[PDB]
């Protein structure tokens, strides 16, 4: 159906085509470089609140745990 | 880390009282720990939000533009 | 921000404009003074991606790569302050932008240099927390000693005596409430006898540094 | 040097009770079949108490066709777990279980015991093998010849041998207090209290 | 949501429309920045099931499937 | 005054753990053992060192800085 | 001066029995027999509780055609983490391990074991030589004669021995308690609080 | 006065260790062995040089110099 996640205050004609690439390539080449924060952020996640950030297999059927400090 | 967190907790001194003017004494220092958070917030997030707010709020059409400098 | 920066760092310089103020860290230009205190010539060295440039300064290697969002150039500037009138232009790949050049009075120059205490014949200033490094250096050591002892001392463990008559197997496996063949006097626990008036001891000298 | 064997140990006790030591252990004309019958009730004095090396846990055991539980020559003691088994609880006698609680010798179905059993000298290990060496010597010389101030010295030896053996044991088996009884399966993880700080 | 987020993690992505505003956690964008600080490229990615998609887009594997709703 | 009195609380502040000969208890053990084992040994034997009476001369060098400090 | 070998350890055990001093070991015609008996059964004593100069770590065993792990006649004793294998207890019996847990001698997949071996008297170090012959000599006077001063001198020389023996093994092998379970690769630093205060 | 108990509170912030020789501790395992090791020795052997009862006359030297300033 009608794909609207943009607002219509701004849309215009096209105006880029595939000039080089694709965006799914470009996703695969940064995520490289965007690997180690997200480990960083899941790591402090994990020592403050549990679920807030989750792994890709921890979603539907995933078990949390819980710390032993409440600071 | 309690102390570091601005949690109320830590404010507390058991045992005697402790005056309004002592409490609004340390309720500036807890105001004034997290000043640079508030400055960089200020900078990035509500200048630009309000600024596309107006954008919006005039190619809508519901107000007229704004006069410009000569 | 540049008074956090003048804080820890101790040196700061300040670019002032219409459109903004911008801050630069002491990692990214250079200066000279005379002993007297005038800053005679500023070297400002930043860095920034090619797509923001003139395009006739874009190179052939440049244009030869596909990494244009992730290629980056150098943007040099120079200021020199002499006859109380500054001046500045900037430069890319040692020839001037054109159309960079500038020129004021010195009073209402849009450069300005700071430091923090000032003491003289120095071209960089000292920050006001290198007054504190070493006793900061010393809590910091005291307080880790101390968390790494009671790391070591919290530990809990067993102990029987071989010239009793208690056997492990009877005191692991038996349960709760239940009556066993043994002795109290020999089944022991680990622990440090004392300890305890030097830790205090400890604790009162970091309260005092800490304190001060 | 291999592990202490039969021959080392009853020249061992022949020497520590005072006596020339002997060439072999067949068709010789000494003390050595008292020795041996020594070292053999030491062991089996020992073993009847039930160590790590000789209990066997989670054993099933199988009855006969006549509704009785048959027990080998060599089993010492049966152990029924209380919790498993409420409306029945046993008592070994001679080598037929007895079921007390009902006064029968007859059953229902097959029982899961923890059997501890008496081994051979080929099956033991080192530290049970010293033990038992010192232990029988000791005893030996007591019944042969009567002394006091010999008592005295092979008491200070056999408490260091004690010592010993109790200490090999506890580190070899490692035995917790949070586990509680092991029958139930290793829950536990006792994460160090003293490193992971940093 | 965007200040607990920047509070656990440090970075959130906005997305400010007439409709709502939209926040976009770490795991589902990219961007590359220059040592000067201004962003030049944003990626983000999302998945979304096959029913709100143009019908034009859908192909014939995933008509060929009976598990639209999975 | 003050670097003596921070020199000596440096040196008391180090913990160590001292077996006797005489006894029945091997490093080792008391090493490798983990947490609520039960192990052979006697806890007559595992010694801490420590200074036995210092504290009357460092609270002299206590009143003594702080009167000076007052001053 | 090379360190000491088994013909002056004989000639001090003697020394200390209060004999005069034998010249060889080969066809002798004095104690020499009951001597390295007694040098031998010390060594093997004293090397079965297992040190830090004889033990192998995170050493690994294969099993045979049968899935039986036999071990060699010179293993001591054989030590499995519990924390990695959370299904099987093993203990030894004879030269083959046996499943406590499950009853069986046959196993699955090849162990990752720490077991300690016997060493000869030529791979022995020198402290260890030492508080060997010492204990030897003690022993066999104990066993042989009986009286009472020689017991007296020859318990005090035993005790200083001791002592200097183990002094010497903890400061060559430096024992830690933060570091928890050696099996582990070292995280430690240990940070001395006595140095960084200036 | 002042001076005289200024000087005697500098030689008693002194610190210094002492090994019995009748004991097994070696100074050389005392100080090369690092933070939380175990190491052969006994406890009763190490003992840290120190003034039984010198605060009596301190205190009564506090008393005296307390009133000549109050007066």
């Amino acid at each position: 159906m009608k794909t609207r996640l943009t607002n219509n205050v701004d849309r215009q004609s096209a105006l880029y085509g595939s000039s080089g690439g694709t965006a799914a390539q470009r996703y695969e080449q940064l995520r490289v470089d965007r690997n180690s924060p997200l480990k960083r952020a899941r790591d402090c996640s994990k020592v403050t609140i549990p679920g807030l950030i989750e792994d890709e297999n921890y979603g539907d059927a995933g078990r949390l745990d819980t710390p032993y400090q409440s600071s | 880390l309690a102390f570091a967190f601005m949690l109320n907790t830590a404010i507390q001194r058991p045992g005697e009282r402790v005056t309004a003017e002592e409490i609004r004494y340390m309720a500036q220092e807890l105001d004034a720990g997290i000043s640079g958070l508030y400055s960089i917030l200020s900078r990035e997030l509500q200048l630009p939000l309000v600024r596309r707010l107006i954008h919006i709020l005039r190619r809508k059409r519901k107000l007229p533009d704004f006069p410009r400098s000569e | 921000e540049a008074l956090k920066h003048l804080l820890v760092g101790g040196n700061v310089l300040l670019y002032v404009s219409d459109e903004g103020i911008k801050v630069i860290h002491l990692d990214s230009y250079v200066l000279c003074r005379d002993p007297m205190g005038n800053v005679t010539e500023i070297v400002v060295e930043e860095e920034i991606f090619k797509d923001a440039l003139p395009e006739e300064y874009l190179d052939e290697e440049d244009d030869d790569d596909d990494d244009m969002g992730k290629k980056m150039v150098k943007i040099y500037t120079c200021i020199k302050f002499m006859d109380d009138q500054c001046h500045w232009y900037q430069e890319i790949k040692g020839k001037e932008v054109p159309g960079t050049h500038g020129k004021c009075a010195a009073d209402v120059a849009p450069w300005i240099a700071l430091r923090q205490d000032r003491v003289d014949s120095e071209m960089y200033g000292r920050s006001y927390v290198e007054q504190y490094y070493g006793d900061l250096l010393a809590l910091e050591n005291l307080y880790k000693a101390i968390l790494e002892a009671s790391a070591s001392l919290s530990k809990v463990l067993f102990l029987c005596n071989p010239n009793g008559t208690t056997r492990p197997r009877t005191l692991s496996q038996a349960s709760n409430g239940s009556i066993v063949q043994g002795n109290a006097a020999d089944v022991t626990v680990l622990q440090a006898a004392g300890k305890s008036q030097d830790l205090q001891i400890a604790n009162q000298t970091i309260e005092r540094i800490e304190n001060r | 040097a291999a592990r202490t064997s039969f021959l080392d140990a009853v020249n061992r006790v022949l020497q520590m009770l005072g006596e020339a030591p002997v060439n072999s252990l067949q068709g010789q004309f000494g003390l050595a079949k008292q020795a041996e019958v020594a070292l053999n009730d030491v062991s089996r004095t020992i073993q009847t108490e039930g160590w790590s090396f000789n209990t066997d846990l989670e054993k099933k055991l199988e009855r006969n066709s006549s509704n009785e539980i048959e027990l080998s020559s060599n089993v010492s003691r049966v152990v029924v777990d209380n919790l498993e088994y409420p409306d029945i609880d046993v008592v070994q006698r001679g080598d037929k279980l007895y079921d007390r609680k009902n006064n029968r010798y007859t059953f229902d179905e097959d029982l899961i015991v923890d059997m501890t059993t008496i081994l051979e000298w080929d099956l033991l290990p080192e530290h049970a093998r010293q033990y038992i060496t010192i232990k029988a010597g000791r005893q030996l010389q007591e019944a042969i010849i009567g002394s006091a101030e010999l008592t005295k010295l092979n008491l200070t030896q056999e408490v260091e041998a004690r010592s010993a053996f109790l200490e090999e044991e506890t580190t070899k088996s490692e035995h917790s207090m949070l586990r509680g009884h092991l029958n139930r399966t290793s829950p536990v993880n006792t994460y160090i209290p003293s490193r992971t700080l940093e």
